């Protein structure tokens, strides 16, 4: 049905609110759907930018879950799924969007949430719910890149696009020329493999993997897709078996790990990259960093290097011994079939 | 066990857990260096059992090892008054003496030797190459030990010798927890006792822990390195010897011809191998009936001896 259609609408402009119409369409919210700050001149909005669409969207006011948690996390702030706490919003959004059994009541609980959590969230959780309900499947996604574009594109030419969107009529618009071979200059010979590293292609299939084999989600279901593990060994060892082969043709040699974490980090990145969503830039990392032990009370990270030092001693242990031991105290072994699992 | 496990022996139980512990520190030790092999150098001397004993470090490590095993035998039970007690047989008195010098006093100096190294010399004219080694010496000496039967039967009993330092830095004797780590097995050999009283006496070159001068120039400890060296103010010493049950210690199947069992069912360095038993506090009362202590002086010379 159109439903499908209409929640692709919601990719358009992530931080332009919903109520200010995407592509030739717009929604026809109600007035508890308004976000705390728009609502007090709501009706002046609605009247603004009911111009230029040609269709309206109708959206019914249902229940709606508690969305605490989801709003917890603050709207100008950046998003990852490795810090604990933010699996912990996302999970429960997640299980929000995918609790709603219907297309049209998803629609509903989309439309109110979009304005009141974090994007690059948002972005996420629905990912997630449409690619694994069954009502929406075998739906095309629009590329991230295309939703989020600070995420792959230096922040110069933000200012660009903007100059160029305002001061020149449509058609008449040149291309953006995206630089590239941007981070660091011919001194850093790590700079060579910028093709590689800070290409669009492979950071997408990248962002992509995890979404459909996450490692935290609800039940089995959604994270018990057949020999992931294996899969994350393989593909994240075939990402390095093709890294060291573009490093052996800019005349370097094999990639050396990170033997141990008190030494410091020779390579520095100074990546420059501008999150519009947190309206700052990532930082950098300075040559010969060490890592330090986290105190990050507001993420919920309280984490010793010496606790990450444990994890491997026994994980290297169990390898060598040749099996693990689960919660219950038994042993199951690593064997030629499911070992590597 | 334990041995095959540090140092990884093909007999270790599980090398892949316990890993090649000993061989692997040798080779840490000698590519500090080179350790990637960018500057095409080879090892140190570290790195060749030939050679790995001219470095300190190796005493260092080796020392470490040591530890380890020690916390083993830690754990081990004390022996008993009963376990290292020979009822019967009591040792009353152990000397020794050396050709013009006084009772209970060991000499050390300088001496030079000589070996063919010709055979060696690849490339170069032939004859002989002699070459004149200067190395540690000890005058011959020989044990006096008193030992009573009391019993009526002729008791077999294994003679075992160590030599320890006699004190602290502080002057006064050591105690056993330390001293014990310090015995240097000095002879260990099997006599037979008549009832009544019996006098024996050993040479030191009859020792069991060593080999003669000619195995070596032409495994064994190089006999020339028998005693320490001392001080030229004399270097005191414990002298210890104990008569253990031979019955006991025997194995029924530099010492006749080697390839089969060791000859001793008790602990290698069986008496000072664990810790004292409670009460025991130094060696003068770690001591029973069957074992003696003797104050030794150690007097060396800085001159160079003929041979
Ligand atoms: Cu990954
Ligand atoms: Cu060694």
């Amino acid at each position: 049905m159109n439903y499908k259609k209409n929640l692709l609408l919601l990719y358009d402009r992530p931080r332009e609110p919903i109520f200010m119409g995407k592509g030739k369409s717009v929604f026809d919210v109600p007035d508890n759907y308004l976000t705390d700050r728009y609502r007090p001149i709501g009706p002046e909005i609605q009247n603004r930018f009911g111009e230029l669409a040609e269709e309206r969207i109708p959206v019914r006011s249902i229940a709606l879950p508690d969305l605490r948690i989801p709003m917890s996390l603050g709207r100008q702030e950046q998003f990852s799924l490795f810090i604990p706490r933010h699996r912990k919003i996302a999970a429960r959004l997640i299980d929000i969007f995918m609790g709603m059994r219907n297309i049209e009541e998803l629609q509903s609980c989309a439309v109110f949430a979009r304005d009141r959590i974090n994007p690059y969230l948002f972005n996420y959780a629905l990912s997630v719910a449409l690619l694994h309900r069954r009502d929406t499947k075998n739906l095309d996604l629009p590329s991230v890149v295309e939703v989020f574009p600070d995420k792959y594109v230096d922040s110069r030419v933000f200012e660009q696009i903007r100059e160029e969107a305002t001061v020149v009529p449509e058609g008449m618009r040149m291309p953006i020329v995206i630089p590239k071979d941007f981070t660091a200059s011919d001194l850093d010979e790590e700079h060579r493999l910028w093709y590689f590293r800070e290409d669009i292609g492979v950071n997408l299939h990248h962002w992509h993997w995890h979404l459909v084999y996450p490692f935290e989600a609800s039940n089995r279901a959604i994270v018990d897709k057949d020999r992931r593990g294996e899969l994350f060994y393989y593909m994240h060892s075939q990402l390095i078996a093709r890294y060291n082969f573009e490093r052996f043709c800019n005349r370097l040699q094999r990639v050396k790990r990170l033997n141990n974490l008190r030494e410091p980090i020779a390579e520095g990145y100074f990546p420059k990259l501008d999150s519009l969503v947190a309206s700052r830039t990532w930082p950098g990392r300075v040559d010969n960093a060490v890592i330090k032990d986290l105190n990050r009370e507001l993420d919920q990270i309280k984490q010793d290097v010496s606790d990450l030092e444990r994890w491997i001693d026994r994980i290297y242990e169990a390898v060598h011994q040749g099996y693990v031991v689960d919660e219950s105290g038994n042993r199951i072994f690593l064997d030629e079939e499911k070992g590597i699992d | 066990i334990l041995g095959n496990i540090i140092e990884s022996s093909i007999l270790s139980p599980n090398r892949q857990l316990y890993g090649d512990m000993h061989n692997v520190g040798h080779v840490f030790l000698s590519y500090t260096h080179d350790p990637d092999h960018r500057h095409l150098e080879s090892f140190g001397v570290m790195g060749d059992v030939a050679t790995a004993m001219r470095d300190p470090v190796f005493y260092r490590w080796h020392s470490f090892i040591d530890d380890i095993f020690q916390e083993h035998k830690i754990k081990l039970p004390a022996y008993t008054k009963s376990q290292l007690t020979y009822e019967g047989i009591s040792v009353t008195g152990i000397i020794v003496q050396s050709e013009g010098a006084p009772v209970n006093t060991l000499h050390t100096y300088w001496q030079q030797s000589d070996v063919d190294l010709s055979r060696g010399m690849d490339f170069v004219p032939r004859g002989n190459v002699f070459a004149r080694f200067t190395h540690l010496q000890h005058a011959p000496f020989q044990y006096v030990i008193q030992i009573d039967n009391t019993s009526d039967a002729q008791r077999m009993g294994f003679v075992r010798i160590f030599m320890a330092p006699k004190n602290d830095e502080r002057g006064q004797p050591m105690l056993f927890r330390d001293q014990r780590l310090f015995m240097v097995e000095m002879d260990k050999f099997l006599v037979a006792l008549r009832p009544g009283a019996n006098r024996i006496r050993r040479r030191s070159n009859e020792s069991t822990v060593t080999i003669p001068f000619e195995r070596t120039f032409r495994c064994g400890w190089p006999a020339h390195m028998l005693v320490p060296k001392g001080l030229p103010e004399g270097f005191p010493a414990d002298l210890f010897v104990m008569v253990s049950n031979y019955e006991d210690d025997r194995v029924v199947q530099y010492c006749g011809v080697r390839d089969r069992l060791y000859p001793d069912r008790k602990a290698m360095g069986f008496p000072f191998d664990r810790l004292a038993r409670t009460g025991v506090d130094r060696l003068s009362n770690f001591v029973t009936p069957n074992m003696a202590i003797q104050s030794v002086n150690v007097i060396h010379i800085d001159k160079t001896v003929p041979r």
